[PDB]
């Protein structure tokens, strides 16, 4: 199985192109993509190398770098643009797809804060049209910035089959706090650290998690619960690792509960104390969970890439990304009564309401139904 | 016979030579090489051969030894892996290259008496060895290995240090 990641806007390029630096460097490709002399499955990213990436000015200084070997701001100025040259785009898509032996899924790096956000809401939905049968990530960066977001929105919560978030809010305060910065090549540091850490365990075969849908099959409950936030503890046992993620100062957002975790340990930690960590950590009762169906926590090991010690990432699935949403749709009102049919915007508004109908209502004792 | 076979060891800048005194030939040859992960401690064609998941080091890379903890590791293999021997029950004759300086052949002489306990040990210059080898005391020996050269002059088994000459260039040189 392989994965064809896609790099929209500056955002997309930028953060892809650090992506794909970090995970040259993690394995032995020297960056003419040539592999270095110096047991790591590298089929899924890499083609025997060449990336299966996708770009879409930016691409020059890209082209400029010591990596060439290695390949308006309206939403609907960004939509219509895409549709002018949809067969053209696609034609680089339907070669790599079908010249792929088995493929699985498309990753998407992009900000949805304008012509990349407007150019990927486009092209979520035609692979909806095109490929039934192929998982949609997509790594979101959140920030007439309002509409825009919520738009995209719209598409987020029908198409994409599953979405990390990344708020540029709670990023910049990390910076600040922990690494006194006083830049966006600053902060994209964290931002490759946690996608290069996010698909580990695909790269280093194990046991368990050896494909994509693997991870997203536990966390997601139902199709429409399909958001995601991230934490990051290293900026040592394995109880301390645990301890550090489940603390609100880690996480990378801005009653509620747990509906499913995952924990990425990515050290040489001792593999026979693991299971003794989780015996302690229910007890303390550090996490609350879900009252109608059964939920529990999930950590996954690997090993860290020994051409380049412990560390740990936390997907968790919390119905408090709900806040992210109302801050959007609060904001998109006051500017609605303030200024062919702007009909659009009435649909996208009504149908993330139900998203967030369905957060606040996720968290009762009678969900079903 | 009443003693045990002593032991004959070549320090090679690229290949070491191991067997037994009395002996046509020596029983073991390997690379002089020491490696370590990127079993913890990888020697001759072992480390050669998973080079790819160590780094290597050349002790010996000239003909002179310059890290001794890892020459330590190649003796320690000649003996123990090599030759199947435990060098607290042979005499030991070791070769050094010409022009050795006199605080190395100290060096070499206390780690065979305090590290590997040896009964008895002498060092030879390689080239004088050579010479002998062809059944003469006096001459001029060109000895070129894999990374170093040498004219060595030797008259009456004695080599003549003012009138040794070194040259930087051999077989791995070549070989690029
Ligand atoms: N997280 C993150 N966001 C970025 C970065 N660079 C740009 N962005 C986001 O992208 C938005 C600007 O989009 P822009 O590049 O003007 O769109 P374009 O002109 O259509 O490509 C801003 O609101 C930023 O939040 C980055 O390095 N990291
Ligand atoms: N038949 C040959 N012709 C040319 N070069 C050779 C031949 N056999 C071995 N060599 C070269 O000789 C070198 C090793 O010789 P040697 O005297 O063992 O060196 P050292 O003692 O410094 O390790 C290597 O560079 C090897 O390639």
């Amino acid at each position: 199985r392989e994965i064809i990641t896609l790099q929209l806007g500056q955002c997309g390029n930028q953060i892809g192109f650090e992506f794909w630096k970090q995970l040259c460097a993690e394995h032995g490709i020297s960056p003419e993509g040539i592999v270095e002399e110096f047991t790591d499955r590298k089929d899924v990213f890499f083609y025997q190398y060449i990336p299966r990436a996708v770009l879409l000015r930016v691409i020059h200084s890209i082209l400029n770098s010591p990596y060439a070997k290695l390949y308006g701001n309206n939403w609907a100025s960004g939509f219509s643009q895409g549709e002018k040259i949809h067969e053209d785009i696609f034609d680089i898509i339907d070669r790599e797809a079908d010249g792929s032996d088995s493929l699985e899924g498309f990753v998407l790096c992009h900000s949805i804060a304008g012509t990349g956000s407007g150019l990927g809401s486009y092209l979520l939905e035609r692979l909806n049209d095109r490929y039934p049968k192929k998982l949609v990530q997509t790594y979101s960066v959140f920030p007439v910035q309002p509409y825009n977001s919520l738009l995209t929105l719209k598409r987020l919560t029908q198409n994409a089959d599953c979405l990390v978030v990344l708020d540029n809010t709670a990023l910049n305060r990390i910076a600040t706090d922990r690494l006194h910065i006083q830049s966006f090549s600053q902060i994209n540091q964290l931002v490759s650290t946690i996608m290069s850490a996010s698909t580990t365990t695909l790269r280093y075969p194990g046991y368990m998690n050896n494909d994509l849908i693997g991870l997203i099959a536990s966390l997601i409950p139902t199709p429409r619960l399909h958001f995601l936030m991230t934490g990051y503890t290293p900026l040592t046992t394995v109880l301390d690792v645990m301890r550090r993620l489940l603390q609100p100062k880690n996480v990378m957002v801005s009653n509620h509960c747990y509906i499913a975790i995952l924990n990425i340990i990515q050290g040489e930690v001792d593999p026979t104390q693991v299971h003794k960590s989780l015996q302690r950590i229910r007890e303390r009762k550090l996490a609350n969970f879900i009252p109608w169906g059964p939920a529990s926590i999930q950590v996954a090991l690997s090993r860290k890439s020994p051409y380049l010690r412990v560390s740990g990432l936390m997907m968790a699935n919390h119905t408090s990304i709900s806040s992210l949403f109302e801050r959007t749709c609060r904001q998109y009102d006051k500017l609605r009564k303030r200024e062919d049919n702007f009909d659009e915007m009435d649909t996208s508004r009504e149908i993330v309401q139900q998203l967030i109908d369905e957060y606040h209502a996720a968290t009762r004792p009678d969900y079903i139904s | 016979d009443e003693e045990v076979a002593a032991l004959v060891v070549d320090n090679g800048s690229g290949m070491c030579k191991a067997g037994f005194a009395g002996d046509d030939a020596p029983r073991a040859v390997f690379p002089s090489i020491v490696g370590r992960p990127r079993k913890d401690s990888y020697v001759g064609d072992e480390a050669q051969s998973k080079r790819g998941i160590l780094t290597l080091k050349y002790p010996i890379e000239h003909g002179i030894v310059t890290n001794w903890d890892d020459m330590e590791k190649i003796w320690h293999h000649t003996f123990y892996n090599e030759l199947r021997v435990a060098p607290e029950e042979h005499p030991v004759l070791l070769t050094e290259a010409p022009l050795n300086p006199k605080a190395n052949r100290e060096k070499m002489t206390q780690i065979m008496f305090e590290t590997f306990n040896t009964p008895a040990m002498y060092v030879a210059i390689q080239a004088v060895l050579s010479l002998y080898a062809s059944g003469r005391t006096t001459g001029i020996v060109l000895d070129s290995g894999d990374g170093v050269s040498h004219t060595v002059p030797i008259y009456e088994g004695y080599a003549l240090p003012h009138a040794i000459l070194r040259l930087d260039l051999a077989g791995r040189d070549l070989t690029d």
